[PDB]
């Protein structure tokens, strides 16, 4: 049966997805907050740009 | 420098002139979208329009007839034994295994040794006995018209005629468009696609076509869909038609309905065999409506059958901005598409909704 | 103080047209809707030459509106009749304002009225051309359109507002103009007074 | 047999779910509840671009953040100039149906897909100052949905036959092929370092492939409906997915778990396209109720609305330097914000 052959391939790939290392969410989420605080200066969308500096005005 | 600015302004002026020239032609064209179920006759109409409203329209096209001939005779012989009741005919027994041997091969038997004895099977009563009942298995709808005209074109290319070219069946690779020339603004008719998909996500793009042409078969009320034992081939069209009408994207689009394969339907009812009441239970109590205008070429019995099919489709439309139009067509006869064609044009969006000023 | 109430009433008319103030057919109607202060006159004419300008402007506006409605009706009817389709403003005013300031007018007491510094005396031909010619085309174009619906209620309901309003507003004025006796001089002003209400309809 | 195989498959799903529960320590909101919100954000239309006849279905910004290419429904690619609104080219197309466009990092080629299954590529700078077809790729089935450039000689496509392939312009053949989806693929977005990419299918799932080896790595399925758009966080360790229902979710590669849900009780429309900002602080998202919204990455509140397009936003993009935001729509109008 093709389905039996198809199901055999599907299960084999799933076994590889079970043995993946994972880390704590607390350390994961804290990295996102750290990144956004580092690059707060280089983002003209948040802090409005001066008229002379902005090429569009 | 200012020279760069002047050059850019000149380029912008040229591009703007080109855009202004090209805008006029787009605002006038009428676009039509074909639809229907698998193996219904959508692509036949598009080829028909080219051979009617366009003067223009070879060796490669000759080859597929031979390819079609190899498939039509293979299926009949293969289902001889696989059929649940025995229907076997001793002539051409030494060729039966030859058919099975060549039933699966990329290269066909180009030698004339295949054509001489395959004709015997057509003349054999055993193959003709199986051809009488074709509801159980799946057979190409143009098998008979090609088996009879065997070796007329096998000797040489012989530039096969258009009538023998239209009936050839070729799978749709992708989209299949056509822009024929008319005294009015030229139209843009395009085929739906190649493979059937249930989700139909691309339909959101089509939100500005003037009219949608729906094509449904009528000679298939006792055959299952390509996926075996699913449903009657007519019922699979009814479900698709209802889904199309009750669609969020298509809320202000009209529909034109074609009922092809009229000739095939005519021959089925005349020669008894399977009846409408056996497959459709509500046909027995039906009475022919008084508001009927049968054409003077049909006996009263068959005319009772045509309007039942139309009644089933039209009942779905009247339940739920939207209008529906019925028609009867037979695509192969070159004249018939023109008669509807020179007619279809006259009313739609033609004095009908044409009068968009509040009445 | 009745006129002051009417003075504010006609003042409210400008707001409706200003609020409106886009397709090929909508381009024509822009001038039609866009196209009276001296009505009171204390029962005016500060300048002798100033009085003629008001009458000329009124006549030009009336004929321009008639021509514009005629043009739009003809265009709509022709578009509906034939599937797959493929300068009046200047002309009307040119032949109308010129005789007003060109000393093209018409009794012994009448000359005395001109001598004293708002009498109106006269241009029926401008009249018959201004109203009779347009109405004859307007009935014919509409007559074909109603049949097209009959081939395939609300139609008559909208056509009534389309036609009868203008007909009742203008045809009695045309009948009054042709009367020129048996018509009171002050009575004639009332028929023309309601003419400006048509501008308030649109 | 079939029963044994099915039993084994279910025996692995529960382990994944149980392992995922142990990974969670605290919600994102709990950690990120001690910062000041950015506040109300208001911004107006600096420029408007006109000249398209039909709806725009996709657009892409150049690498210099000065030139953008847009694709319409009448088959016309025009390379605008953002500063002075001077259209530079107008390329006709063989197929009037178009769904994608792209701009090479070198700025020399522009790729346009479509429903004709052909991912043709054009040439911008050449002799005689013309634009001509360089190559046509026809080894693929189904309609296309996205196209992207890794370099001058590699292009990635994803179609509606549940496949994603990596082509090669010079040879004109598929180098590799990725399979595993059970529904129509709709969008993709390469990594900032161009080593991995993801894809959102129509079966409420998302994956993460590898360009070199060519095998699936993870699979996230927190949604409940179709998926329409994906974009990467600038860091490259997170990606936000916009689904057919109002919910917009932000997953994480390392934690392998959904973090936050962006939704509102007053919205029942869909999502068309999403994109981050330079510092990954905002999550701009299009909508099907004729306007655009502006969320927050952490606070999950709708700070502001950009509006007035008058038709559904159907494409969106942000410049490399973060100095502009551009949106398209179905009413043949493009606009630039600041
Ligand atoms: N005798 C006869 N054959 C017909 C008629 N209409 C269609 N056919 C045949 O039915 C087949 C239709 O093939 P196509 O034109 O590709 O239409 P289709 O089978 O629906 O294929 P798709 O349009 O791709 O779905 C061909 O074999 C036609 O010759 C008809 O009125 N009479
Ligand atoms: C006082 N207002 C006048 C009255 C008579 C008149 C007008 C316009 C066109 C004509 O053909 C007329 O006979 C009006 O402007």
């Amino acid at each position: 049966t093709a389905s039996i052959a198809q199901a055999r391939k599907l299960v084999e790939q799933l076994k590889m997805e079970a043995n993946i290392d994972r880390i704590k969410v607390s350390k994961a989420a804290a990295d996102l907050m750290a990144y956004c605080e580092a690059h707060a200066k280089e983002d003209p969308l948040l802090t409005p740009v001066p008229a002379s500096e902005n090429p569009f005005r | 420098q200012r020279n760069e600015e002047k050059a850019q302004r000149e380029a912008n002026k040229k591009i703007e002139k080109q855009l202004q020239k090209d805008k006029q032609v787009y605002r006038a064209t009428h676009r039509l979208l074909l639809l229907g179920a698998g193996e219904s006759g959508k692509s036949t109409i598009v080829k028909q329009m080219r051979i009617l409203h366009v003067n223009g329209f070879k060796a490669t096209k000759v080859q597929d007839i031979k390819n079609n001939l190899k498939e039509a005779i293979e299926t009949i012989v293969a289902a001889m034994s696989n059929l649940v009741p025995p229907v076997e005919l001793p002539e051409n027994q030494f060729r039966v295994d030859y058919i099975l041997s060549v039933m699966n091969v990329p290269d066909f038997d180009f030698p004339p040794e295949f054509y001489e004895h395959a004709k015997a099977l057509w003349e054999d009563e055993g193959v003709r006995a199986c051809y009488e009942r074709s509801n159980e298995y799946q057979l190409i709808d143009c098998a008979q018209y090609f088996l009879d005209k065997i070796d007329v074109i096998k000797q040489a290319d012989y530039v096969p005629s258009d009538q023998d070219l239209l009936r050839c069946r070729v799978l749709t690779s992708g989209i299949f468009e056509t822009k024929f020339q008319v005294d009015k603004v030229n139209f843009h008719m395009f085929d739906v696609g190649g493979q059937r998909d249930e989700r139909r996500k691309w339909i959101q793009c089509f939100n500005d076509v003037t009219a949608i042409i729906f094509v449904v078969a009528s000679s298939s009320y006792n055959m299952v869909i390509r996926e075996d034992n699913q449903t009657n081939r007519l019922q699979e069209a009814l479900n698709l038609f209802k889904s199309i009408w009750n669609n969020r994207w298509l809320r202000t689009i009209s529909v034109i309905l074609f009922l092809n394969k009229q000739d095939l339907l005519a021959e089925k009812v005349l020669a008894g065999k399977s009846k409408i009441e056996d497959y459709f239970p509500e046909f027995a109590r039906y009475t022919t409506p008084e508001d009927a205008t049968p054409e003077p070429g049909e006996d009263p019995r068959v005319t009772r059958a045509k309007y039942f099919i139309r009644d089933e489709f039209l009942r779905i439309s009247t339940a739920s901005r939207h209008y529906c139009y019925p028609h009867f067509t037979c695509a192969v006869d070159t004249e018939n598409i023109r008669r509807v064609f020179n007619d279809c044009r006259d009313i739609i969006q033609r004095m009908h909704l044409r009068q968009y000023e509040l009445l | 103080g009745m006129g002051i109430v009417m003075s504010l009433i006609v003042l409210a008319i400008v707001f409706g047209n200003v609020l409106v103030i886009q397709t090929v057919t909508n381009y024509f109607i822009t001038s039609l809707a866009c196209a009276v202060p001296f009505g009171a006159a204390h029962i005016w004419t500060f300048g002798n030459f100033w009085c003629e300008f008001w009458t000329s402007i009124d006549v030009l506006c009336v004929t321009a509106s008639i021509e514009t409605l005629c043009v739009i009706a003809v265009d709509r009817y022709f578009a509906i009749t034939s599937p797959f389709k493929y300068m009046v403003w200047i002309v009307s005013g040119l032949t109308s304002f010129l005789p007003i300031q060109m000393h093209w007018y018409r009794h012994q007491e009448a000359i005395n009225c001109y001598a004293e510094e708002c009498d109106f005396f006269t241009a029926i031909a401008s009249s018959i051309v201004s109203f009779y010619v347009p109405l004859v085309i307007m009935v014919f174009v509409y007559s074909r359109v109603f049949q097209e619906a009959k081939r395939q209620h609300k139609a008559l309901k909208t056509l009534g507002i389309i036609m009868g309003t203008f007909t009742l507003c203008w045809l009695p004025f045309f009948i009054v103009n042709i009367v020129h006796n048996l018509i009171r001089k002050e009575v004639y002003i009332l028929l023309n007074w309601i003419g400006y209400v048509n501008s308030g309809f649109n | 047999e079939l029963d044994q195989l099915r039993q084994e498959a279910e025996q692995l799903k529960n382990q994944i779910r149980d392992a995922r529960k142990a990974c969670a320590d605290a919600t994102l909101s709990q950690i990120t509840n001690n910062i000041d919100p950015v506040g109300r954000i208001q911004m107006r239309t600096r420029r408007t671009l006109r000249g398209h006849l039909a709806k725009i279905y996709a657009m892409h910004w150049g690498t210099d953040s000065r030139l953008l290419v847009s694709a319409s429904q009448d088959g016309k690619l025009i390379i605008w100039d953002s500063y002075t609104t001077n259209k530079v080219h107008a390329i006709p197309l063989r197929s009037s149906w178009v769904m994608t466009c792209a701009y090479a990092p070198s700025g020399n080629y522009v790729a346009c897909g479509g429903l004709d299954n052909i991912c043709s590529i054009y040439n911008l700078k050449t002799r005689e100052g013309n634009v001509r077809v360089s190559r046509e790729l026809a080894g693929h089935t189904g309609y296309l949905s996205c196209c992207r450039f890794l370099d001058d000689n590699q292009i990635v496509t994803s179609s509606g036959d549940t496949t994603c392939a990596l082509w090669d312009i010079e040879t004109g053949q598929q180098t590799t092929t990725f399979t595993g989806h059970t529904g129509d693929v709709m969008s993709l977005s390469l990594a900032p370092d161009t080593r991995l990419f993801v894809s959102g299918a129509c079966d409420a799932s998302a994956k993460l492939w590898d360009v070199r080896e060519g095998m699936c790595r993870q699979t996230f399925t927190g949604h409940e409906s179709d998926i329409n758009a994906i974009c990467f966080f600038p860091n490259g360790n997170a990606f936000a997915t916009g689904s057919d229902d109002a919910t917009c979710r932000l997953f994480d590669l390392r934690a392998d778990q959904e973090l936050m849900t962006y939704s509102h009780d007053n919205i029942i429309c869909g999502i068309t396209s999403v994109s981050f900002s330079k510092s990954g602080r905002l999550l701009l998202a299009g909508y099907d109720d004729f306007n655009c919204n502006v969320w927050d990455a952490l606070k999950a509140d709708r700070a502001g609305v950009l509006a007035g397009h008058d038709n559904r936003v159907s494409c969106l993009g942000v410049t490399d330097d973060g100095m502009a935001v551009a949106t398209g729509s179905w009413d043949s109008f493009l606009k630039i914000w600041n």
